This record gives C-alpha cells, structure tokens and sequence, in this order.
C-alpha cells in the first residue's frame, strides 16, 4: 500500500515566519501564537500572527454585540433559566418586527426593535469586514479576486434580509435570528411562492452548489495524484510548467475530451461557486415581488 | 489532436485488462478496454431510454421518465413498461459509471500519478448506490427510488422529503448541508486567492505563495496552506456527500416517524425535561 | 416578463462566460500538432486568446502566453503503427530517455524561490532553527526497494523554508554519494523507509544535483518523473 498525502507522515517546524511587508502597517500586527501539533498533520501549524487594523476592530465589535443582543433575548425567553437555554436553544428566536409595523423604525423593543438592532449591527459587521479584505488584499498590492468573491455571497445576504423585505414592504418578511425557526421560514418562502423546485434561478442555484462540490473534489483529489511532482505549488507552475500541470492536463484530455491550466483551473472554480449566491441573490429576489406562484410560471413563462 | 507536450508521454501500457488491444486513443480520447465497456452500457442505456419515450407516448424530454416497479412488485421481476425498463436502465446506468471509474484508473497508471481522482468518484457511485440499491432493498421496494426524469426526479423527492415533514430536522442531513457550503465557501477562496496572487495590482510582480499565506493570517490570524487546502477540499466534498448518503440510508429504515420529532429526546433529558418556562414548559 | 428576460439574459451571460473560460485554458498547450509534430488543420471553435503577460520575481524576467510552444529535447520515441492515435514505443530505456510516466519538462535550471529571494527548498543540516517537530524521524534510517533490498539511508530531509514542509529525503548510496526521493513517494516506518516506486538497483539511475545545498526546479522534475515512471518500468522486480 502506498503513500496518499492526505496528511504528512513527519511534521518538521522552524521559527515563525512574519509574514511578508510591503505597504502593510506592522505596528497593528499581533504577537504570534502557539503551533499545534495537530493541524500540522493537516496543514500549517503556525498559528498567527493577525492583522486587527481599526476596520478589523470595528467589524469584530459590532460581530458580538449582534452575537450578543440575540444572546441577551434567548436569555430572555429562557426565563434566565441556563437549563431552559440548554435545552430550548434552538426553539428560541428573535423574530422580525410584525407586518403592521412594515418598515418603519418604532417597532416596540419586545417586538421587531430588538431583532431591528441586532439587523443594525450585523450590516457594519459585514460590510466593515468585507472592506478589511480589501485594504489587506491592497496592502499586499494582491488581486482584489477574494474581496469580489466575497460580495457574491453579500449580494444573496443582502437580498434575504434589507433589498427583497423593502420590496414586499415591511420587515415581517426577512429571516429571523434562530435555529429551527429560520429553518422553517426557508420552507414557509418555499411554499409560500408555488413551489421553489419550479423557480429556475434556485433549479440553477442547486447546480453550481451541487457542481461546486463535483468541481472541487476534482481539483483536489487531481492536484492530489500529481504532488509527487511538486504540484501543489500551483504558483510556480504556472510561471514554469512542469510535469505536474501537464500530467494533470492529459488525465482530463484523455478522460472527459478537454481540459484546464494551473492558472485557468482557478478561474472555473471561482466562478463555479461564485455563481451560487449570484443565482440565487436573484431566484429569491424575484419570487413574489414579480412572480407569485413559481408552479404557475412554469406553465405561461410569465 | 495533441497538446503541444502530449507526444512524449503517449508511451505503451497501464492496461489492467485486454493488455494493448483496446490500448489507443480517438480524438483527444483514451480508449481501453472500460472505454469501450462504458460505451457499451452508455448506448445499451440510451437505447432503453428511448423505448420508454414511445412507450410514454412523447418525445419531449422534460416530459419523458422511466418509473420504477410499483410497490407491489417488491425486489423481484417487472413487466418492462412498468418498472420491467427502469430495472435495466439502472443496471446500464450502474455498469457505466464503475467501468468509467476504471478506465480513469487505466488512466492514472500510463500517466503513472495518483488514485486521488477514480478514488474521490467512488463516492458519488455510492451516492448513486444507496438511492437506486440500498435504501430501497432494506425499504424492500424498487419503487422508493426515483424516477428517471427531468421533474420527475425533482417530485420524487418533494414528496419523499415531506413523508417526514420538514426535513431540514433530519440531523444526518443538516451535516450533509454545512460541507456542501463550507466546501463551496472554500473553493470560493482558493480560486480567490490563487488568482489574487497570480494577477496582482497592475504594474507589480507576480506574488508568492508566500503572500499568500500572509494574506489570511492577516485576515483570519491563520493559514492552512497550499497542500492543506487541497487535502481541505478533497474531504470537505467527499464527506459532504458521504453524509447525505447516509441521512438516506436511515430514513424509512430506522427512522421513518415525523423528522423533527427525532429531537425531543433532548428537551425531554431527565435534568431539565419538567421546568417550566422557554418554549417547551 | 421580467422573469422570463432575466433568465434568458442570464444564459446569454453563462454562454460568455463559457468562452472566457474555455479560451483562457489554452494559453499552454495550444495549438495542437499532428503525431510528427506539424500544426493541426481542426483547431476546434475556439481562438487563441491574445497574449498576456506574468511579471516574473526578483528580476528572474517575464513570461508572455500563448508563447512559443517548444519541448527543448529529445524524444525516443516511435510509431507503432501506420494511422493515429497509437502508442510511441520507447527506442531505449524510458527511465533515461525521460519519456511516458518517467517524462520529465524542461523547466528552468533555477530553483523556487521564497518570497523574500532566498532559496526556497533547502537541505535540514543548514535551514537555521529547523529541526523535526512530530513523527517518526527518518534520519539515519535504512532505504529499502520494492526488491526488498537495501540501497543507502537517510542523512538529512530538504524542507520548505515558508511553508514548513517536509519534500524529499537525502539518501546517501553504497558508494558515498547522495540522492534526494520525493517525500510523497517514500513510506517512512518504525524501522525504515520504503520505496515502492524503485528497486535497489535503480537507485543509482537517480539523476543528480549539480548543487548539494539547493535543488533547480528542472532538478525536481527529472527526480520525481524519473521516480514515478519506476511504478511501471520497475515492476517486473517489485
Ligand atoms: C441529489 C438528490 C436527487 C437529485 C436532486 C436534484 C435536485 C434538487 C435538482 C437536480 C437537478 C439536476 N439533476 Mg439531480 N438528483 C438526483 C440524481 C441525479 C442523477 C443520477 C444519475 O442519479 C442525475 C444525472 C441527475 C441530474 C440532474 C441534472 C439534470 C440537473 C442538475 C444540473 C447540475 O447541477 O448538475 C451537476 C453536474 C453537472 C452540471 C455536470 C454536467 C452533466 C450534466 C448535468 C448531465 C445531464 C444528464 C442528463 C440528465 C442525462 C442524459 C442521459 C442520456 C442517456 C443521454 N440527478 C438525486 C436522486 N437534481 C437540478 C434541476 O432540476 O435543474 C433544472 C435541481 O434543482
Ligand atoms: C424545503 C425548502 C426548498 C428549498 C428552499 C430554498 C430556499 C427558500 C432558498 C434556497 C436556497 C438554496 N437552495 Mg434550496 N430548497 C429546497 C431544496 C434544495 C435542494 C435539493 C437537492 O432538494 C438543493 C441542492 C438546494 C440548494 C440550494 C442552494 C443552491 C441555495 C443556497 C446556497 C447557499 O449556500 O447559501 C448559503 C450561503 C450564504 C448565506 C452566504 C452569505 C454568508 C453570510 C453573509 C455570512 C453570515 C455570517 C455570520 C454573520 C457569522 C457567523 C459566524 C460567526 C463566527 C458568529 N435546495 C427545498 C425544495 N432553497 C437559497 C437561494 O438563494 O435560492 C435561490 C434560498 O433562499
Ligand atoms: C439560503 C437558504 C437559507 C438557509 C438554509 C439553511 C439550511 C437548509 C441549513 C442551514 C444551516 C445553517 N445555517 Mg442557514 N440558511 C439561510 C440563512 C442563514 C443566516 C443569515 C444571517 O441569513 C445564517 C447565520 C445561517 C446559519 C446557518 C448555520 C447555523 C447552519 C449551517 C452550518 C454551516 O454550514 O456552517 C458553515 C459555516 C462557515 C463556513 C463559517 C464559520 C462559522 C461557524 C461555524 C459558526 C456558526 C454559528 C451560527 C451561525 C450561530 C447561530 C446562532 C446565533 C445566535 C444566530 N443561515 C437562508 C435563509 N441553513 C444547516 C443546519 O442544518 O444547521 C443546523 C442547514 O442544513
Ligand atoms: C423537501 C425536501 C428536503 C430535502 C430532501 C432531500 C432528500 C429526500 C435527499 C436530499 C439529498 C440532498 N440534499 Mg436535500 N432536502 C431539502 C433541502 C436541502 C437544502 C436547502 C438549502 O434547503 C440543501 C443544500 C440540500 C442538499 C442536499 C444534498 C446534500 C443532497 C444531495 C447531494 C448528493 O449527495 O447527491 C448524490 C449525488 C449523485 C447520486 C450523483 C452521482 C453522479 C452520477 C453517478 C453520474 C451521472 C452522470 C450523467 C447521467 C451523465 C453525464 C454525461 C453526459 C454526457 C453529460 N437539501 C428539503 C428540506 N435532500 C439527497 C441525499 O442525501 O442523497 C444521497 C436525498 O436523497
Ligand atoms: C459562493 C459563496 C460562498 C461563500 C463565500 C465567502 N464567504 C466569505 C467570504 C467569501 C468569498 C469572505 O471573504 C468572508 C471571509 O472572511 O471568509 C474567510 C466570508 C465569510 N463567510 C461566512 C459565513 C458563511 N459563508 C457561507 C457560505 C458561502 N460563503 C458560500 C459557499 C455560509 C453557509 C453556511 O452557507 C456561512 C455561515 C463568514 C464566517 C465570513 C464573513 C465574516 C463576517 O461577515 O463577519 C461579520 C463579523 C462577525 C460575525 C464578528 C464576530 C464573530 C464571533 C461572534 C466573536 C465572538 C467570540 C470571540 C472568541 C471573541 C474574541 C474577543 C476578544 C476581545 C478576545
Ligand atoms: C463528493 C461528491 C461530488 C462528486 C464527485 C465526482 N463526480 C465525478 C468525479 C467525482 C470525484 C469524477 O471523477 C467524474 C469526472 O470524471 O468528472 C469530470 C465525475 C462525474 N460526475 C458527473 C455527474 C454528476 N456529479 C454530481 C455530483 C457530485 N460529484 C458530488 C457533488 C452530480 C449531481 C450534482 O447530482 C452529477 C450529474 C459526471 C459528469 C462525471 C462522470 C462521467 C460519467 O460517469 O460518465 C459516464 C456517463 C454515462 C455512461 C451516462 C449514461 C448513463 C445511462 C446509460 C443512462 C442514464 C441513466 C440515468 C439514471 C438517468 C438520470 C436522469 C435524471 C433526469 C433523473
Ligand atoms: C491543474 O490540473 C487540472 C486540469 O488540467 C489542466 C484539468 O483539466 C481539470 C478539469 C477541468 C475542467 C475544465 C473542469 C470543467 C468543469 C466540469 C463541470 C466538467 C464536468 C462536465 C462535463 C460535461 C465533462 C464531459 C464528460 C463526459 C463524461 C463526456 C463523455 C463522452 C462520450 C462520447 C462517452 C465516453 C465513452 C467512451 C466509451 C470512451 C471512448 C470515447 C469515444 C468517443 C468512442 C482539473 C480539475 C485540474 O485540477
Ligand atoms: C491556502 O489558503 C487558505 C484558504 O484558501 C485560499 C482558505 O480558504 C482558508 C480558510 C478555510 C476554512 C475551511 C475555514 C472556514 C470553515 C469553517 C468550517 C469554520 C468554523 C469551524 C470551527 C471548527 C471553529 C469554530 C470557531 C471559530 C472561532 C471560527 C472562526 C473562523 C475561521 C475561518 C477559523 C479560524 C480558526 C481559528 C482557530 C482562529 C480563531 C479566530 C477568531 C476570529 C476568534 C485558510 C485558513 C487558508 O490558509
Ligand atoms: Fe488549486
Ligand atoms: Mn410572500
């Protein structure tokens, strides 16, 4: 039997590699960590260091008190019972404000006003994050591709809980914070609108999630076969192909009539996924406000 | 017909069967004994997939579907338009996807590189597996798979996850679900990464995987590198789909009752099962 | 409706996407040639995109694809057959001759660099404060085949500087000199190390490094190639 990489079969350490510089502020860089013996059979074991600038700040604070107001409400219902909470935890919920209340900001704390500010919160939280990854992508002069990525999903956020709760009118629409509860407004939307299996941006949204998992599980077992030929780095290959990206190459050819490159491979992924939440921003964004019944539609196209 | 660098790979060999017989290529193709087989079945399925299309009376294909043997058929034989084809047509459809899996495996022996690949796909066989062979023998009925069609399929499992009420209760199929978004939140970044680090600022050089590395570790204080994220994803899928497989393979068989009844036994633990209060006293 | 457009409209923009992709995966490869190496009549539907252009580190230059498709050697081999698509006997030996699973490219005879210009894959003995953190440690140890037989040990494992990885295994032969092995190809145990891969007497056959301190991408290639190519040529031992 032989050797499948999957994990290392020796780990080996050297001191901690600060990271490279450039334009980036060392002073905001954390101390580094400890490493671990453990994802070191994976990956790394360097553990650190991080870059926390005034934006990293922002983002992970308002991170908690959203984490936190939802906290403070299941300690509520909970009856600031800890076994209540133990056990009802993923029964409780802080719902939207109620649909009379449409999207106006008067909402009674107990009713809408707590679930409206912790909204508040993860708005800053996400966009203020997102905005890190890109000053840390231009501190590194590197390809804003992860900042843009990242929208993609922002975009399907955004529709499910501030662009399509405007477009029906009042808040009562959004996503509850909760375990099981938002579960169900997933099912209630799906029965709400005809039945979801009809609506084409979401049949489609199911293939690039579906295919981002056949992808992926491609590229890795592939760049997997092909590592005893130094193919991991991808980067060096691409600058100076070897037998790896070659022999990755004819594996594909020969196989299924075509084939990528080092550079190329990562372009279909990232649109392979990026594609997911893009569908989809539109699939939700569209039943109800301009198609009621996605049964219906599947039978006039309109 | 060739990439530039294919010719002095194209040697003899890697044959686990027939030795050079089937040993050639067509168009940018590898042939080999499985390539053939997998023809074999794939034009013997087709053909039965057409059949039932006259025998449905359409030639739609949204419309076109093969179901399988009614329940009162069981495991044995069924009179071919119904069930009678859908049984062959899963036989072919099963020879086509193993045979598939081991000409990929002649593959990986003349480019002599890793098992990585036919290996990842075994799984989504198995995947195929449960729902056309082992869920059903255990349920004791052909007819709880699906029905080979466009919508059909789509119905199928409607109404097959509704038998047990919301599914999203059904615990081995909220695991599927994390993989199936993480793995995806994943490739999302290595595609992300690699490209950011390959096509730079305009002006400036190509990056490293050194930058890489400090990126994340910039942004999330850590860095799983480039041979972990490729081990990351390997697993990330695989599970996500060996776990779905399994959600199945329970439902109708040990659990077959209301999903989302499944999760009393945790609210009514001993301890705190009485007190009142919360949303279940 | 608007639903109806925005879902065509979309297709039109999946079609795009397709091609952007599809072409962009050529800048190697393409075009094809004929068995005896002469451009290819049916280039497909799809056009060779228009150059681009990599800014290379540490002034090593510039690379610029498509390029100028060249293999920079010699192929020993031959057709086995009159009409395409056959198998390319190996005039001699394929382990040499660096052909089929034992191929190897041409890659520059210059080694990874790091990020900061310093070699990236050095040799333990010299990579300063590196030292084995977890694991069997293979120093010292037996090299056996797949003949089950001894050919040298271990005196020393190669590791990458930045990603603190461990690639290859120092192997120093009966007659005192030295042969790096591809980590992902050996199988450290308890009381040695196993190559599947080579049988003792091939050992030897192992290219060498002009360098004994750092190794050349094109060094790398010739090692690992030759070493895979040993899963079939090697087999009527193992
Ligand atoms: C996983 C749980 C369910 C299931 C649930 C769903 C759900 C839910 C959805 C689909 C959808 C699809 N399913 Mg399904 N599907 C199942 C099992 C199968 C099997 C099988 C052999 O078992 C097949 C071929 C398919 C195929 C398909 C696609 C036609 C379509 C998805 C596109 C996609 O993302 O592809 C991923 C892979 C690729 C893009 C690769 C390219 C290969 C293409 C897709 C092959 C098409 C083959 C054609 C159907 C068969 C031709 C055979 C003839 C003999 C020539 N399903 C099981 C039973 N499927 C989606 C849909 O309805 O879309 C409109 C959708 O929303
Ligand atoms: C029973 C209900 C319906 C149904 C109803 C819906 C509904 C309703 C929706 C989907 C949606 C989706 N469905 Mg469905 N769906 C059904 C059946 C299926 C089947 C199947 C095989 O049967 C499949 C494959 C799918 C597949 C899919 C996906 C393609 C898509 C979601 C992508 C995603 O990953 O979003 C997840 C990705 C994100 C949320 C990314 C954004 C990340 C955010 C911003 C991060 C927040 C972080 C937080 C602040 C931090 C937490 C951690 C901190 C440490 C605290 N559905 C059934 C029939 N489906 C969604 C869609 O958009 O459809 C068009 C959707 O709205
Ligand atoms: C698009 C379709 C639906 C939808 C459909 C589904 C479906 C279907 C499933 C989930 C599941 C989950 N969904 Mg959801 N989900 C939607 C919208 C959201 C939103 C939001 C702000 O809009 C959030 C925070 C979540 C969050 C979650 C997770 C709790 C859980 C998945 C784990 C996982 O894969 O992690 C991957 C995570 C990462 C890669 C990031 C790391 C973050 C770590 C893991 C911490 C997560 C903490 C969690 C969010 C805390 C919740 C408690 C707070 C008090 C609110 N969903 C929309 C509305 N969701 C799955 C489940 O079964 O859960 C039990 C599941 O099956
Ligand atoms: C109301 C319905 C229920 C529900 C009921 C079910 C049921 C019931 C099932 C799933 C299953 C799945 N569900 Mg669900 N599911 C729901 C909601 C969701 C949501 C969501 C966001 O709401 C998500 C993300 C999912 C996600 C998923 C997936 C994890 C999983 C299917 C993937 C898989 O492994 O396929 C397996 C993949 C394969 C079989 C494909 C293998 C490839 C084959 C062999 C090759 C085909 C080749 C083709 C014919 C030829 C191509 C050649 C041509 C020339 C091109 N579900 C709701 C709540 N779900 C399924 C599962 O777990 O399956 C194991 C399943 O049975
Ligand atoms: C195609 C789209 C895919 C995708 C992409 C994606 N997600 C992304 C990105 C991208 C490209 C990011 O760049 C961003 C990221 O940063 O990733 C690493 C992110 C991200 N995707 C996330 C989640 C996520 N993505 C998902 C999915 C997907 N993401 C898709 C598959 C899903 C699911 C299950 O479908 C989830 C849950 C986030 C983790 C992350 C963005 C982080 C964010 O928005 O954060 C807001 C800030 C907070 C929540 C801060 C507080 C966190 C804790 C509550 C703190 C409390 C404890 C701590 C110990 C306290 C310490 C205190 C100190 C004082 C000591
Ligand atoms: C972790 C599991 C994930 C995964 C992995 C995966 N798929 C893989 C591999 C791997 C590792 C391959 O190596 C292999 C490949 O080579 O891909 C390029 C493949 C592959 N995954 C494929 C499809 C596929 N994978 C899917 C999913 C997944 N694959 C998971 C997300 C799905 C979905 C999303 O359901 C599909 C459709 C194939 C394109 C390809 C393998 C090629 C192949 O099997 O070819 C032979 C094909 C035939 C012989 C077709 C004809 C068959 C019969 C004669 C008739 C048809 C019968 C069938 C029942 C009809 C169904 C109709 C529906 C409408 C109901
Ligand atoms: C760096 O490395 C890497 C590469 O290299 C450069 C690669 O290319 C790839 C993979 C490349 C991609 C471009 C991924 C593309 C995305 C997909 C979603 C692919 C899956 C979809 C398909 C439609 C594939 C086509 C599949 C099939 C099965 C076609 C089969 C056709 C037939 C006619 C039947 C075959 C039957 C027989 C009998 C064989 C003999 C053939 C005859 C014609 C006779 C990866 C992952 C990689 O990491
Ligand atoms: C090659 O390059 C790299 C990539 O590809 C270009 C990557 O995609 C990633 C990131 C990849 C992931 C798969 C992480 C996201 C997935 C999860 C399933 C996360 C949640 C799971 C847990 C078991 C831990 C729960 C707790 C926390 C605190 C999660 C916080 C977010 C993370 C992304 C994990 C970081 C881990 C630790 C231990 C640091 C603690 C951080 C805090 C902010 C607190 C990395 C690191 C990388 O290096
Ligand atoms: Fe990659
Ligand atoms: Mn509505």
């Amino acid at each position: 039997a032989e050797y499948q990489n999957i994990f290392s079969q020796v780990q080996v350490r050297g001191p901690a590699d600060l990271g490279m510089t450039e334009d980036v502020n060392l002073a905001n860089r954390s101390g580094v960590g400890p490493f671990s013996t453990l994802l070191g059979w994976f990956g790394n074991a360097q553990l650190g260091p991080i870059y926390l600038g005034s934006l990293g700040v922002l983002s992970l604070f308002s991170g908690l008190m959203w984490f936190f107001t939802i906290g403070i409400w299941f300690w509520y219902q909970a009856g600031w019972n800890p076994a209540v909470f133990l056990r009802d935890l993923f029964f409780f919920s802080l719902e939207p404000p109620a649909p009379e209340y449409g999207l106006s900001f008067a909402a009674p704390l107990k009713e809408g006003g707590l679930w409206l500010i912790a909204s508040f919160f993860m708005f800053v939280a996400v966009w203020s994050w997102w905005g890190r990854t890109y000053l840390r992508a231009q501190a590194l002069g590197m390809g804003k591709h992860t900042a843009w990525a990242f929208l993609s999903a922002i975009w399907l956020w955004m529709v499910h809980g501030f662009i399509y709760p405007i477009l029906e009118g009042s808040w009562s629409e959004a996503v509850p914070y909760g375990i099981f509860s938002h579960l169900d407004w997933t099912n209630n939307f799906s029965l709400v609108h005809g039945n979801l299996h009809y609506n084409p941006f979401h049949g489609l949204s199911i293939a690039f999630l579906y295919g981002s998992a056949l992808l992926f599980a491609m590229h890795g077992a592939t760049i997997l076969a092909v590592s005893r030929f130094g193919g991991e780095r991808e980067l060096e290959q691409i600058a100076d192909r070897g037998t790896a990206a070659e022999r990755a190459a004819l594996f594909w050819r020969w196989t299924m009539g075509f084939n990528a490159t080092m550079e190329g491979i990562h372009r279909w992924a990232i649109w392979m996924a990026v594609l997911v939440t893009l569908t989809g921003g539109i699939g939700i964004l569209l039943s109800d406000t301009v198609v009621d019944n996605w049964y219906v539609w599947g039978q006039n196209h309109g | 017909a060739l990439l530039s660098f294919e010719r002095k790979y194209r040697v003899p060999g890697g044959t686990l069967v027939g030795g050079n017989l089937f040993d050639f290529w067509v168009g940018p193709f590898y042939v080999g004994f499985f390539g053939v087989a997998t023809f074999f079945f794939a034009a013997l399925g087709i053909i039965l997939i057409a059949w039932s299309a006259v025998l449905q009376g359409t030639w739609n294909p949204q419309l076109i579907s093969v179901y399988p043997p009614a329940l009162e058929y069981g495991l044995g034989g069924a009179p071919l338009a119904k069930g009678g084809l859908w049984q062959i047509i899963t036989i072919c459809a099963t020879g086509a996807f193993v045979s598939w899996a081991l000409r990929e495996v002649e593959i990986c022996r003349k480019l002599g590189i890793g098992y990585h690949i036919p290996f990842a796909f075994a799984f989504a066989i198995l995947a195929y597996l449960t729902h056309v062979l082992f869920r059903p023998v255990m349920m004791g009925a052909w007819g709880y798979a699906f029905p080979y069609g466009i919508w059909t399929h789509l119905d199928w499992v409607s109404n097959t996850g509704y038998t047990y009420g919301n599914f999203h209760y059904n615990p081995a199929h909220m695991i599927a679900i994390s993989f199936f978004f993480t793995n995806a939140l994943a490739l999302a970044l290595h595609g992300a990464l690699v490209l950011s680090a390959a096509n730079p600022e305009k002006g400036k050089e190509m990056r490293t995987p050194d930058h890489e590395d400090t990126f994340f570790r910039d942004l999330v204080g850590y860095s799983i590198g480039t041979l972990g994220i490729h081990r990351l994803g390997l697993l990330l899928s695989l599970s996500a789909v060996f776990f779905s497989a399994l959600c199945m393979i329970i439902t109708g068989t040990i659990w077959f009752d209301q999903w989302v009844d499944w999760w009393q036994w945790w609210v009514k633990l001993p301890w705190w099962a009485n007190i009142p209060g919360g949303i279940n006293g | 409706d608007l639903a109806s457009l925005a879902i065509y409209s979309f297709w039109i923009f999946l079609a795009g996407l397709i091609y952007y992709l599809q072409t962009e995966n050529m800048r190697e490869g393409y075009p094809l040639e004929n068995e005896d190496g002469t451009p290819a009549a049916n280039q497909g539907p799809f056009p060779l995109p228009k150059p681009k252009t990599f800014i290379l580190p540490h002034g090593r230059g510039t690379l610029t694809v498509p390029g100028p498709e060249s293999e920079d050697r010699p192929i020993a081999l031959a057709r086995t057959a009159v009409s395409e698509g056959f198998p390319h006997a190996p005039t001699g030996d394929p382990m040499k001759d660096g052909v089929g699973p034992a191929s190897w490219v041409a890659r520059r005879d210059l080694p990874e660099l790091d990020g900061h210009g310093h070699n990236k894959i050095k040799p333990m003995k010299a990579a300063a404060g590196f030292h084995v953190s977890a694991g069997k440690n293979p120093i010292g140890l037996p090299v056996r085949g797949c003949d089950l037989e001894i050919a040298g040990k271990v005196v020393d494992i190669w590791v990458d500087i930045p990603e603190q990885m461990a690639r290859f295994l120092e192997v120093e032969l009966k007659d005192g000199s030295t042969r790096l092995l591809p980590m992902q190809m050996v199988k450290v145990q308890s009381n040695r190390v196993h190559v599947n891969a080579l049988s003792s007497d091939l050992f030897a056959g192992i290219p060498t490094i002009k360098s004994p301190t750092e190794v050349t991408l094109l060094e790398e290639d010739k090692i690992c190639g030759y070493v895979a190519g040993g899963l079939m040529y090697a087999a009527p031992k193992r």
